[PDB]
């Protein structure tokens, strides 16, 4: 079991900004980070599978990157329904970690 | 009239059922004339991107013996085969070197390979404890352990059977469709070169 | 594939809680099924996973043995007993299938199934 850390939760950006959400682990895992969008009072939803690979059924404003321990999500251009919270999931080994953080 | 003899690319390309990804059938090819014109047509084979030598010069600067491989992979993994990109299928099943001569051939096989009932006879690897050098195969099927503890036995948590399957129902669109990649390798080892293209008149 | 689950449960401490979720639509008993806690003032948290075909269970850190998870593949229902409740241990609970590996016929479904509950 290894923990993960993110950026601090104070991200506030307007429509049309570059987003550089970081997510870092403590052991050299290959690409297994996922990212989940959560709205208040609603079930979560996947956005990208693992590193760059992107889930079907979503607009293509999302991107992900990372090969070692540093992992990044990038929004190309913001949207009116961007107000959410984004979570990292470890995968790979089973005890896992949910990395938390929000973007308003 | 300088009439020639051929060697079976008809077995290499027009075979009935190809091999899997993890154990790809390496075929050596020697003592031919090499009619690449059938290979050169963009109407049967959609992708013919070439890296070492140009497609125009394939009937010159000819080689000792050529190596023909085979694959059945998804359409999102065809670009991955080429050198310069590392991912999940060219990192643990088939590593190409940085500089090599010879080039991939990819075409769709929805009619020949996609079965509505299913096609679970294609297997690949995405977990391996080690990595790959260029050009070897891993037929062995030991259970991969993701943790410090010896898991072993049946496939539980942190035991993984390393040979996973494709799903080739025809309902899937372009991106999960079987693109039967055949990659050629050209080499110039110190020997009398005897695989060389048809000059004719 | 959908997941349904029961409503709100006992809040007063000193008791144990049964919460269960059922996979409705395409009953698959091979992929890993996980439990996720969410507090109003804290992020998501993982506690345990279950393989329904094998019955092996792996847990989180610091509360192994407090969690017991039961699987039944015949009724396609997964049960959850958690004992020794506190006042600060309240959260909204989700069950999910976030791991796309099938143990039965060697398939690895890439999407991660997008499996999530309603939330009670």
């Amino acid at each position: 079991d290894i923990q993960m850390t993110q950026s601090p939760s104070s991200l506030s950006a307007s429509v049309g900004d570059r987003v550089t959400i970081t997510c870092r682990a403590s052991q050299a895992i290959r690409n297994d980070l996922g990212w989940y969008q959560q709205k208040p009072g609603k079930a979560p939803k996947c956005l990208i599978y693992a590193a760059s690979s992107l889930q079907s059924g979503v607009p293509s404003r999302f991107s992900g990157s990372g090969s070692g321990t540093e992992f990044t999500l990038t929004i190309s251009s913001l949207q009116p329904e961007d107000f959410a919270t984004y979570f990292c999931l470890q995968q790979n080994i089973y005890p896992r970690t949910f990395g938390q953080g929000t973007k308003v | 009239p300088n009439i020639t003899n051929l060697c079976p690319f008809d077995e290499v390309f027009n075979a009935t059922r190809f091999a899997s990804v993890y154990a790809w059938n390496r075929k050596r090819i020697s003592n031919c004339v090499a009619d690449y014109s059938v290979l050169y047509n963009l109407a049967p084979f959609f992708t013919f991107k070439c890296y070492g030598v140009s497609p125009t010069k394939l009937n010159d600067l000819c080689f000792t013996n050529v190596y023909a491989d085979s694959f059945v992979i998804r359409g999102d993994e065809v670009r991955q085969i080429a050198p310069g990109q590392t991912g999940n299928i060219a990192d643990y099943n088939y590593k190409l070197p940085d500089d090599f001569t010879g080039c991939v051939i990819a075409w769709n096989s929805n009619k020949l390979d996609s079965k509505v009932s299913g096609n679970y006879n294609y297997l690949y690897r995405l977990f391996r404890k080690s990595n790959l050098k260029p050009f070897e195969r891993d037929i062995s099927t030991e259970i991969y352990q993701a943790g410090n503890k010896p898991c072993n036995g049946v496939a539980g948590f942190n035991c993984y059977f390393p040979l996973r399957s494709y799903s080739f129902r025809p309902t899937y669109g372009v991106g999960h469709q079987p693109y039967r990649v055949v990659v050629l390798s050209f080499e110039l080892l110190h020997a009398p070169a005897t695989v060389c293209g048809p000059k004719k008149s | 594939v959908q997941l349904v689950q029961s409503g709100a449960e006992v809040k007063k401490p000193g008791s144990s809680v049964k919460v269960s979720c059922k996979a409705s639509g395409g009953t698959f008993s091979n992929y890993a099924l996980s439990w996720v806690r969410q507090a109003p003032g804290q992020g998501l948290e993982w506690m345990g996973g279950i393989i329904p075909i094998f019955g092996t269970t792996n847990y989180a850190q610091k509360f192994q043995g407090r969690v017991t998870i039961t699987a039944d593949e015949s009724t396609s229902t997964a049960y959850m007993e958690l004992s020794s409740l506190r006042s600060e241990d309240t959260a909204v609970y989700y069950c999910a299938r976030l791991d796309g590996y099938s143990f039965g016929h060697d398939r690895y479904y890439q999407d991660g199934m997008d499996d999530w509950g309603p939330g009670t």
